[PDB]
RNA sequence: AGAACCUUACCAAAUCUUGACAUCCUUUGACAACUCUAGAGAUAGAGCCUUCCCCUUCGGGGGACAAAGUGACAGGUGGUGCAUGGUUGUCGUCAGCUCGUGUCGUGAGAUGUUGGGUUAAGUCCCGCAACGAGCGCAACCCUUAAGCUUAGUUGCCAUCAUUAAGUUGGGCACUCUAAGUUGACUGCCGGUGACAAACCGGAGGAAGGUGGGGAUGACGUCAAAUCAUCAUGCCCCUUAUGAUUUGGGCUACACACGUGCUACAAUGGACAAUACAAAGGGCAGCGAAACCGCGAGGUCAAGCAAUCCCAUAAAGUUGUUCUCAGUUCGGAUUGUAGUCUGCAACUCGACUACAUGAAGCUGGAAUCGCUAGUAAUCGUAGAUCAGCAUGCUACGGUGAAUACGUUC
């Protein structure tokens, strides 16, 4: 849109968990229109963590997320009549929703034959270090953070 | 060769399912109507002018 | 009676139907206020071109309305 | 005292009535907590009652038909904000400040003549 | 297919039923591909097809319940 | 690129019909009945400036309104030609009841017979445009606000056709208030066909 | 927007050439409407009642159903959209395109349409040899978004009461409801753009700044497409480049490419139970209820256009189970045994249960479609139609992620 800054107007309420941001992550496992399928496997897949966990997945949770938390992004930007990359920190709006896709898209990959537990073992393990889906955030998080470059570009 | 056709449409070959419908002032045999027995452009010119009725044009 | 009307200009049914009403109320009758059924159209989508230049057509209607009125006292000043 | 709260959202009309007492919301002769399929949250519909400053006002005992089962639910979130504020017309200067009472913003839309979805357009090949 | 009577068509029912007599072979001329094969059938040939070809099939002991008298094809393929 | 006829979307908001019965069953056989007579009035007339026919049936009470402008001459003899025509179509099936004509003054404010009294000149080779330019000029003689013609076949001798629309005044075609008449005329001699095509405002 | 025959224009076999057709022509029996002969049929012939109108005072407009050989002839889905008329595709719903007076230029021409700012917009104002007009965009028109009259029988039932439920009464009438009305527009708005329109903000209509969509397609281009919708200038066919049947074909096959569908599995499959729509059609059509079938269905059979029928929507919820496999994934393929539509289902339909159960592990180079009820998911109806769609145009249900930016 060359137009500017189409409006956000997005809600995110819970039933239980008081949390706007547990029911963003009920909105990107929810595939097909299904959101009757959604809430039933994953609150079936928290109420599972504490049994395999040492903790209730509240005080879990944002930890897992703190930890998967992406800190740069390499947006490429030809500058003044050249052609390489920029590293952006992102705005904090963006961030989570940039963040919370490493956890599904890791979650249709881990062979453990079962999807509310194949799903579960990255927010355990996730607080813990080394995971499935921290991989990908320290390889981009090292991706123009040490290879720093022109850092007076615009975009 | 179709006014033979027409010749033989409105007589009967004697079998009870051999016919077909073909266009009223038009002598199409595909895409015909039975609400109207005109068939689908030559329906389109009668269908302006206000000359049948019933028909408003469009945008429900 | 329940005589029924149904027209496909929408204001001529109106002015049919007070008319009715009107012709019925001057002479002694408990007429019921005239009923609106519901109308209904039926649609015609067809292709404007000659040749097979498909992927370009428009659509017609026709809707006939329905009104509904009926009489409970057959009286000899409204007998037709 | 509360009546006639109308509720509409996509294609499902509700009407409501409102009775003095305690919260307590059944629709259809049956219960509201095992007839929401499969909508867990069923209090997010309650949820004008959370910001009404009040949740056990009253008791509505309501009617819906139509559509489809959320599209059926979340019109008596609607349908019992204009009843509640005939209960008492102060509100609409206090529920308009989470804006809330009444919008109808969507419905479904028309298939475009020669178009597969409404606004989807059909794959075209190559150059 | 379904009951009743599988459809012989019903003129050559009537060359049939009465060619039967003598030990003579004369056989169709009759380019029909419809009827089947009622089982009282003597040593003959047949005729069937129309745009061009009469081809003499032969009536022997095959599965007689085929409601056809497809043993004659119409194209080629190579 | 096509510029639609303005009569079609022009019905049910400023404009009627031209039927005003109603079927619900024989509509099939009506529909081609009104349609097989709604020839025979130019076909029998031969176009004594008739604009357009009207059909209203009642029930075994047929009702046929025919405008064309010029009375006298359509009804014969003081009423001779008029009832020949009702005993001719009355041998349709069993119709033609009250065939009635309502005259028409200001002559060229109507486009049907406008394009039959531009149709007619041409096609004895009247030279294109003082055939179109005096029907403009005498429209707006005659109080009319907009007037636009278009005669498109293969003008004069020539070997390739183009279209010389010869238009003036004011003429719009995306309102929808205004009574735009439209006509059309195909009519060609002994060269080949041609079409003429005339929009008339008010 | 329906190829079994018909369609059908193609070809092979029989088959006539005032003709299967339309017009007159001369006397008028009607039928080939039936029964029989041959043939596959067209047709070839015999039995007919070998008639009939509408009113004359032994008589004619000729209506019949068409009859006799003539001539005028007819017939062409045969050539061409570079001879055409009508009708569409497109650049593109883009915001431009042109005149009429002047006035500069020896003139081709230019101003008017340019320079300030705004807007989606040649929309808008402030300037200046220009002043105005016309076709365009905007509104006017449908559809939806909330009330009040005005109606209420099938339209809803709560206040009352028998209600399996028929909504039977009450006649209750309000609550949607179903087609006829009040009002959105930059309005009084705060800024400051300095008065320029307008732009970001706050208020209260349910409502944002053309509320959401359609219908509307400018001068014109592409000698774009159509003579096979029809019309058609001109050339050809003239007991055949016409006509009528039957019977093949349009579906054939190592192949090449478009579109569409159904799947590779465990937020998945099977299994019984288990709720909530819209828009439609149905007077020889839709068809209930209860009935006989493994089902496809068969018989009978009351009700009939908000009321009656097709007509159970389906996805999902609660629950049992298979437990990560060429697999209880998928039905591609292939014989038997049926149903239905039809004069008939072999070439050439469709559906059902009986086993058969292949290919296939989210796909190389590349390439598309979409910005909120939107893509995706399972479904609903319709025309076309006796019978036969994964296409087609319509309708609801569930419903997200993302757009800081104009560099490519
Ligand atoms: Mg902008
Ligand atoms: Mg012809
Ligand atoms: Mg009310
Ligand atoms: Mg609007
Ligand atoms: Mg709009
Ligand atoms: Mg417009
Ligand atoms: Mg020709
Ligand atoms: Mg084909
Ligand atoms: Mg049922």
């Amino acid at each position: 849109p060359r137009k500017g800054s189409v409006p956000k107007r997005d809600v995110l309420p819970d039933p239980i968990h008081n949390s706007k941001l547990v029911t963003k992550l009920i909105n990107k496992i929810m595939l097909d229109g299904k959101r009757g399928t959604a809430q039933r496997i994953l609150y079936s897949a928290f109420d599972l963590v504490e049994q395999r966990s040492g903790r209730d997945a509240l005080e879990v949770f944002e930890e897992a997320i703190n930890n998967i938390m992406p800190v740069l992004e390499v947006k490429a930007r030809r500058v003044g009549g050249s052609n390489y990359q920029v590293p952006v920190e992102v705005r904090p709006e963006r961030r989570t929703t940039l963040g919370l896709r490493w956890l599904v898209n890791y979650a249709r990959l881990r062979g453990e034959k079962t999807m509310e537990d194949r799903l579960a073992n990255e927010i355990l393990d996730a607080a813990n270090n080394t995971g499935g889906a921290v991989k990908k955030r320290e390889d981009t998080h090292k991706m123009a953070e040490a290879n720093k470059a022109f850092a007076h570009y615009r975009w | 060769a179709k006014t033979s056709m027409v010749a033989k449409q409105q007589k009967k070959q004697k079998y009870a399912v051999r016919e077909y419908t073909r266009c009223e002032r038009c002598g199409r045999p595909h895409s015909v109507y039975r609400k109207f027995k005109l068939c689908r452009i030559c329906f389109r010119e009668l269908a302006y002018k206000g000359q049948i009725p019933g028909v408003r044009k469009a945008s429900w | 009676i329940r005589i029924r009307l149904k027209a496909y200009d929408h204001r001529v049914i109106d002015q049919s139907a007070e008319k009715i009403v009107e012709t019925a109320k001057r002479s002694g009758a408990d007429v019921s206020g005239p009923i609106p059924l519901p109308t209904e159209k039926s649609v015609y989508t067809i292709i404007r071109a000659v040749h097979k230049y498909k992927d370009s057509r428009e659509q017609f209607e026709q809707r006939t309305h329905k009104r509904l009125i009926d009489i409970v006292n057959p009286t000899p000043k409204t007998v037709d | 005292v509360e009546y006639r709260g109308t509720g509409r959202r996509k294609n499902s009309v509700a009407r409501v009535r409102l009775v003095p007492g305690e919260g307590n919301i059944t629709v259809n002769n049956r219960d509201v907590r095992e007839y929401l399929p499969f909508e867990s949250l069923i209090l997010d519909l309650n949820q004008p009652f959370d910001v009404t400053e009040t949740k056990g006002n009253y008791d509505v005992l309501v009617n819906v038909h139509g559509g489809g089962f959320t599209g059926q639910a979340q019109a008596i979130r609607h349908g019992i904000a204009r009843a509640l504020l005939e209960a008492d017309p102060e509100y609409r200067g206090s529920l308009k400040r989470a804006g809330l009472l009444t919008r109808d913003p969507r419905m479904k839309e028309r298939k475009k003549p020669g178009l597969k979805a409404a606004r989807r357009s059909p794959q075209f090949s190559k150059r | 297919s379904i009951k009743k009577g599988p459809f012989v068509d019903e003129h050559l029912m009537k060359k049939v039923e009465a060619q039967e007599g003598s030990e003579k072979k004369q056989v169709i001329k009759t380019w029909s591909r419809r009827s089947t094969i009622f089982p009282n059938f003597i040593g003959h040939t047949f005729a069937v097809y129309d745009g061009r070809k009469h081809v003499p099939v032969y009536v022997t002991e095959d599965m007689v319940g085929h409601k056809l008298g497809e043993f004659a094809p119409t194209r080629t393929f190579k | 690129g096509q510029k639609i006829n303005p009569i079609g979307l022009r019905v049910g908001i400023i404009r009627d019909w031209e039927a005003k019965w109603y079927a619900e069953k024989d509509f099939a056989s009506l529909l081609h009945e009104d349609l097989k007579i709604r020839k025979f009035i130019d076909n029998e007339l031969k176009e004594a400036s008739v604009s357009h026919v009207e059909i209203e049936r009642a029930a075994n009470r047929i009702n046929i309104a025919i405008h064309t402008g010029k009375p006298g001459m359509v009804i014969g003899k003081g009423g001779s030609e008029i009832e020949k025509l009702r005993n001719k179509l009355n041998a349709l099936t069993d119709k033609k009841v009250h065939i009635n004509v309502i005259e028409i003054k200001k002559v060229d404010l109507d486009a049907r017979l406008v394009a039959e009294n531009i149709a007619r000149q041409l096609e004895n080779r009247a030279s294109f445009r003082r055939v179109q330019k005096q029907a403009i000029t005498r429209a707006m003689k005659l109080g009319a606000k907009g007037i636009k013609t278009q005669v498109s076949g293969r003008l004069g001798g020539a070997d390739i056709a183009r279209a010389e629309q010869y238009s003036e005044g004011t003429v719009p075609l995306h309102t929808l208030r205004a009574d735009i008449d439209y006509a059309h005329a195909e009519a060609d001699t002994t060269y080949g066909k041609l079409g003429v095509k005339v929009w008339i405002y008010r």
